[PDB]
């Protein structure tokens, strides 16, 4: 019933943000103890958002989600817009974050303490990315049982930690480090805690782009919204458990100063410390970017249907169906982030982005709570609670101006260069004729090039 | 639908679109391996990653001479007790550990009279005792006691027979470290017969029961050739000496100081203070305090600080006080001899709260000190520079860099920095950041120039420069 209904909506999260995180959040707040309560905050503000989507998803639920809801409330060049904005800022970025973050637990165990040369910290996460969509270009049945033993060793390395962590107190030095030293202090409340927010936000995504397949599988029509207070707390209680882990064990300069903080954890431990930690966490991101290039097909599928989206995109291959196209065109745009800086300069231009989509559906949650009801939700939520969510959700946008407008700046220059192919895309009278010509011979070019075959129609 | 079909397109793509589908895809995984193959040249040009050398708990901090506690506390709470309420000023001056003592039984110059099991009925007991190392190490501060035998009268060393002044010693070793503490401090070993012998003695049996216990011997040498006479075969000894208690004030001088005292060890562990129990101030104008602090702080060894030496504490800036032993001055009420002859910016209280203080230089090191990875166990070299200006470089292998420049002259100088001679991994650039200053007055943040760099007379700076090449 809804016993395995739990353990599907803890799949979807807990992926590879929890690895990098607690030195980002540790890096702008100071105290272990203030950071702590970082990762209170963002269990709860999940808890409200995804509460939402469990609304929202059930009323239209046509398919695909956060674009069919932008559409059927927008429907215009506003449905366009997140296209536009999912498929060049959030859906790459949100790639090379954790291609980045096998790459970093792969070389700082042979070295182990040394900054690794961020050029070879690179074409590491090109050979995850770049081999990992030949995978998904070959068979599916295939590519979904490697990604079945990849929640096993995530799932792994988390309750490891814990009991290597819960042990350090109950040995010797119970609270060894037991700092609270910038509770009152190092908190800017418009600088460095927002800043802990984006990033402690990081390890929770995923909450809004899967959890829609969970409820028409165990047709339970309404007991969802029940799992969903079990569920996520629980998940809440996990990230805990290892800040934990990570503050006893550790001490608040190791963890500003290493790139990667597990190692450090499983160098106080042990002394095998090369088969255990970076293998049980260089397979979980490598399960990430694998289990993020499943959910790239069911999107394009979505947005050629209506029009956006030039034909060669959505076509799958005759034998052996993968969409040639489709994969090809995310790992391109993924790589393209290998011209970045730093993560947490990424994490940061993630996460503004991300967290403005995600406002705009709520809003149209709403407007269309005002204009248009009798609709037949089938899920009541407070007045206000979306309310709720959504004066906290904005304003993280507009203290993000603020603080660093230097990614926000060219952000939107990337948005307001996709309504000038909006307008020749789909507004454009087709009068030319060369060009009507000149985009069959590119689709047939493509496919010649690619063999790939339109969907069953 | 710009669709060209399924049944349609199987006849328009077959003829040699296989064979220029099959080899542009092989292009893709030789692509590939000159990706793999590419990624593993450069891990393997990189260099390397230098090892931590196995630090002990002396090697990460300062320490700090409590002798007197009767004058530390105050009257009223001069014992053993009254220590235990001080631990948490002590842990935010961030001291790794404690010089305590002596506090064992001395009648008065008698070798038959004198005790070192048992502590006077002055201070407590050895539950005082033992709820005072278990409260410490509860924080991370380790005591080390002063087994100074006579600390009462002119021979420290009792001018008697001194075998059994030394089997005394040779069993307090024993005793002492079964209740738990971690190191042992003899001084003024400069009246003590065949000195460099006992204690190679003393630091077998100090690693005769463990390797993290220490033993520090106190003189009142100056000259290098009585020093390393001391250090000939024991080599895991901290040596304080009075081999900088010499004024000079003038940087070349104290530069042939340090680096000779460098060069003849070699590279081993140093403890850099000026004196074995007296204060900064006894040695210094009031103007140099600032000035010695930061050069203590940086110089490859463990400094070793009396109290009072973070406040300026003079003892000749208030009368009516025994110079050996002076009052700490918590707050105005600290001392009650004379009323109002303290004043405002003189006292613990007083200076905890002001950005620009002596005190407040005091946390901004002993914070930077035991956390910067160059500062604990970086080499170190010194370099050439002007007239009055003592120059140096602590550098780990590819953490943060730092560079000290000290004026040791009342004028106003410019730095004249050429390296010449330092090494390819501490070559330096033209700009470079600043730390903090000790005379007030600077943009603390602001990335200095090198070339373009002036002094005032007598500031010190603390700059730093991130690893590059
Ligand atoms: C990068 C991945 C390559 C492999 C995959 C091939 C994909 C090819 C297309 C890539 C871009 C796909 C998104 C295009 C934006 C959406 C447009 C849309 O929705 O139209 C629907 C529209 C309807 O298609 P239908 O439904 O098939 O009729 O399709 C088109 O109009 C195709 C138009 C192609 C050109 C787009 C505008 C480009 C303007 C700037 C051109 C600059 C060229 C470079 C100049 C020289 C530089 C050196
Ligand atoms: C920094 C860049 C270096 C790394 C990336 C290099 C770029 C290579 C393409 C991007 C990533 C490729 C991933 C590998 C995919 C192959 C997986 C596989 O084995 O499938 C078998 C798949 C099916 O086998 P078949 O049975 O032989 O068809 O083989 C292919 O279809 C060929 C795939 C190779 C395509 C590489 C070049 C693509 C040409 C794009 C031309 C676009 C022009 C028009 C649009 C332009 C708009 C501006
Ligand atoms: C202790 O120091 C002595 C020399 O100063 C080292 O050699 C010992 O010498 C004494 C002579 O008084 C002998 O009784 C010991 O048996 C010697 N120790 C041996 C042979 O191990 C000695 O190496 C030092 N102790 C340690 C632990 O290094
Ligand atoms: C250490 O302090 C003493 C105390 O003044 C210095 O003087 C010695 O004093 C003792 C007796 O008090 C005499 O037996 C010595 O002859 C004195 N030394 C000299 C050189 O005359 C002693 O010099 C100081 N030690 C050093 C190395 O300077
Ligand atoms: C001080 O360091 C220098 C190396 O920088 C060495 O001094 C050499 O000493 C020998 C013998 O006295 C001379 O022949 C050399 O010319 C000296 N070289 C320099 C550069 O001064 C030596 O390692 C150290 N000095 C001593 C006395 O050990
Ligand atoms: C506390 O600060 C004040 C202000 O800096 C000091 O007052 C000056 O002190 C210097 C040297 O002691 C004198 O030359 C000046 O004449 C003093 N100025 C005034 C207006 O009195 C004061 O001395 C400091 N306290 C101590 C104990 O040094
Ligand atoms: N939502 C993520 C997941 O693990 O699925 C994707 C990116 C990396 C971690 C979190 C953000």
């Amino acid at each position: 019933t809804l016993l395995n209904g739990v353990a599907i909506i803890v799949g979807t999260i807990i992926g590879s943000g929890i690895f990098v995180t607690p030195t980002g959040v540790l890096k702008e707040a100071g105290s272990p103890g203030l950071a702590l309560v970082v990762w209170a905050a963002c269990g709860v503000f999940s808890i409200v958002g995804a509460l939402c989507y469990a609304e929202l998803g059930t009323t239209i639920s046509k398919s695909g989600g956060d674009y069919a809801y932008m559409l059927e409330v927008y429907g215009s060049l506003p449905a366009f817009l997140k296209l536009w904005i999912e498929l060049l800022i959030i859906r790459p970025s949100s790639q090379y974050i954790v291609a980045l973050v096998f790459a970093t637990y792969l070389l700082k165990p042979l070295f182990p303490t040394c900054p690794v040369p961020e050029e070879a910290a690179k074409l590491v996460a090109c050979l995850c990315v770049l081999l990992l969509t030949a995978v998904n270009c070959y068979s599916v049945k295939a590519a979904t049982r490697v990604q079945d033993a990849f929640a096993a060793a995530k799932l792994l390395a988390l309750a490891l930690i814990i009991l290597l962590g819960f042990v350090q107190i109950g040995k010797g030095d119970v609270s060894n480090l037991d700092p609270n030293f910038s509770f009152e202090g190092t908190k800017l409340d418009v600088g460095n805690i927002v800043l802990a927010l984006y990033s402690g936000l990081f390890a929770y995504g995923g909450w809004n782009y899967l959890n829609f397949v969970t409820e028409e599988m165990i047709n339970p029509y309404r007991n969802l919204p029940l799992a969903i207070i079990i569920s996520l707390p629980i998940v809440t209680l996990v990230y805990v458990l290892t800040n934990l882990a990570y503050f006893t064990t550790l001490s608040t300069e190791q963890m500003l100063s290493s790139e990667a903080v597990a190692v450090d954890f499983g160098n106080y431990h042990l002394g095998v410390m090369s088969w255990i930690i970076p293998v049980f966490v260089g397979l979980s991101c490598f399960g990430s970017v694998n289990g993020s290039l499943f959910t790239s097909s069911r999107l394009f599928f979505v947005g050629s249907r209506e029009g956006h989206l030039p034909s060669i995109l959505s076509m799958i291959h005759p034998q052996l169906l993968t969409p040639v196209p489709s994969l090809v065109f995310t790992c391109v745009m993924t790589l393209l982030y290998a011209f970045s800086k730093d993560i947490f300069s990424v994490i940061n231009f993630f996460s503004f982005f991300n967290w403005l989509c995600v406002a705009l559906a709520i809003i149209g949650m709403i407007w269309l709570r005002h204009r248009k009801p009798e609709l037949e939700r089938p899920i009541k939520v407070n007045l206000a609670l979306p309310v709720f969510f959504i004066l906290a959700c904005l304003f993280l946008i507009a203290v993000s101006f603020w603080k660093t407008p230097v990614e926000c700046g060219i952000g939107f220059t990337i948005i307001l260069s996709g309504l000038p192919v909006y307008f020749f895309g789909v507004w454009w009278k087709n009068k030319p004729k060369w060009l009507l010509q000149g985009i069959f011979s590119t689709t047939v070019l493509c496919q010649k090039l690619m063999q790939v075959v339109p969907q069953e129609t | 639908t710009g669709l060209s079909k399924e049944e349609l397109l199987k006849v328009a793509g077959s003829p040699g679109w296989v064979r220029t589908r099959w080899a542009l895809l092989l292009l893709f995984w030789l692509g590939w391996l000159g990706m793999l193959a590419g990624a593993v040249v450069i891990i393997v040009r990189a260099p390397r990653c230098r090892e931590l050398p196995a630090q002990k708990w002396w090697h990460t901090g300062a320490l700090y001479r409590i002798g007197d506690l009767q004058a530390f506390q105050g009257h009223g709470a001069g014992n053993l007790a009254g220590l235990k309420g001080r631990l948490d000023y002590l842990s935010s001056l961030k001291v790794k550990g404690l010089v305590l003592g002596p506090i064992h039984k001395n009648q008065k110059d008698d070798v038959a009279q004198t005790d070192l099991l048992q502590i006077d009925p002055n201070f407590g007991s050895k539950e005082d005792f033992d709820s005072l190392l278990q409260s410490a190490k509860k924080k991370s501060i380790r005591v080390i006691l002063d087994l100074t035998p006579n600390y009462r009268g002119e021979n420290s060393w009792f001018s008697t027979q001194v075998d059994t002044v030394a089997t005394k010693v040779k069993d307090a070793l024993e005793f002492w470290l079964q209740a738990g503490v971690d190191g042992f401090q003899v001084r003024d070993i400069e009246n003590l017969k065949d000195a460099s012998s006992f204690l190679a003695e003393w630091q077998n049996i100090t690693k005769g029961f463990s390797e993290d216990r220490l033993l520090i011997a106190g003189t009142n040498s100056s000259d290098l050739q009585q020093i390393l006479s001391l250090l000939e075969s024991n080599k895991d000894l901290l040596l304080t000496s009075s081999y900088l208690s010499d004024s000079g004030s003038t940087g070349e001088h104290t530069k042939s100081l340090v680096t000779q005292y460098l060069n003849a060890t070699g590279n081993r562990w140093c403890s850099w203070s000026l004196s074995q129990a007296r204060l900064l101030t006894s040695f210094l104008p009031a103007q140099l305090l600032r000035l010695y602090q930061l050069m203590l702080f940086t110089l490859p060894g463990t400094p070793v600080f009396s109290y009072g030496d973070e406040i300026g504490l003079d003892a000749a800036a208030l009368p009516g006080q025994p110079m050996e032993a002076p009052v700490m001055l918590w707050d105005e009420s600290s001392f009650p001899d004379i009323p109002g002859a303290v004043s405002a910016n003189m006292t613990v209280k007083g200076q905890s709260e002001d950005p620009g203080s002596l005190l407040s230089l005091f946390r901004r090191l002993s914070d930077q000190r035991s956390k910067e990875r160059s500062l604990l166990h970086g080499d170190f070299h010194a370099f050439s520079a002007g007239p009055g200006l003592f120059s140096y470089i602590r550098h780990w292998d590819q953490n943060e860099r730092f560079l000290v420049v000290l004026n040791f002259g009342d004028v106003g100088l410019s730095a004249g920095l050429q390296a010449s001679d330092l090494p390819a991994s501490a070559s330096l650039p033209a700009k470079a950041d600043l730390l903090l200053s000790t005379q007030p007055g600077r943009e603390e943040g602001s990335p200095l120039e090198l070339e373009r760099l002036k002094l005032e007379p007598h500031e010190g700076l603390l700059l730093r420069f991130p690893y590059a090449a």
